[PDB]
């Protein structure tokens, strides 16, 4: 079962 | 004057899907990752080309990535951290060098949290906060003034429901 990336956060 | 805003990718039906191909194959971005499982969800951390977070999220699990699953290059039980190469697309952004105790923790929610750093590992939050607002923020970012990785979110401490620091892995094991 893999780790899933559902979403980012974007920084500034 | 450190801001974020979060992208979604994917809801759960995606999610399950690509558990079980263990290939994500849309676009990566951003320098924080929202990861999730079946059975929880939290935050990676890209530095110097890769995603860190917590253990006890991640587990010991690949990362479902564009050519396939993505083994990890790091794994500490002891210390809650594990590390997968990052994919490309990431943002990798870059450890503190200057020492500020002027902290800023960025949330699941995109939100940008003043703390207080007081140990090597620990920090105090300057507003208490719900045990629910940091709930599923693991593997986030604290970041210096100038938004340079002091560490990644690890753990609270809490009486009550209510959380008034956080304990988190320095960058420099990363
Ligand atoms: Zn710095």
């Amino acid at each position: 079962g893999s780790v899933v990336i559902v979403g980012r956060i974007i920084l500034s | 004057p450190i801001t974020a805003y979060s992208q979604q990718t994917r809801g759960l039906l995606g999610c399950i899907i690509t558990s079980l191909t263990g290939r994500d194959k849309n676009q990566v971005d951003g320098e924080v990752q929202v990861l999730s499982t079946a059975t929880q969800s939290f935050l990676a951390t890209c530095v110097n080309g890769v995603c860190w977070t917590v253990y006890h999220g991640a587990g010991s699990k690949t990362l479902a990535g564009p050519k396939g699953p993505i083994t990890q290059m790091y794994t500490n039980v002891d210390q809650d951290l594990v590390g997968w190469p990052a994919p490309p697309g990431a943002r990798s952004m870059t450890p503190c060098t200057c020492g500020s105790s002027d902290l800023y923790l960025v949330t699941r929610h995109a939100d940008v949290i003043p703390v207080r750093r007081r140990g090597d590992s620990r920090g105090s939050l300057l507003s208490p906060r719900p045990v629910s607002y940091l709930k599923g923020s693991s593997g986030g970012p604290l970041l210096c003034p100038s938004g340079h990785v002091v560490g990644i979110f690890r753990a609270a401490v809490c009486t009550r429901g209510v959380a008034k620091a956080v304990d988190f892995i320095p960058v420099e094991s990363m």
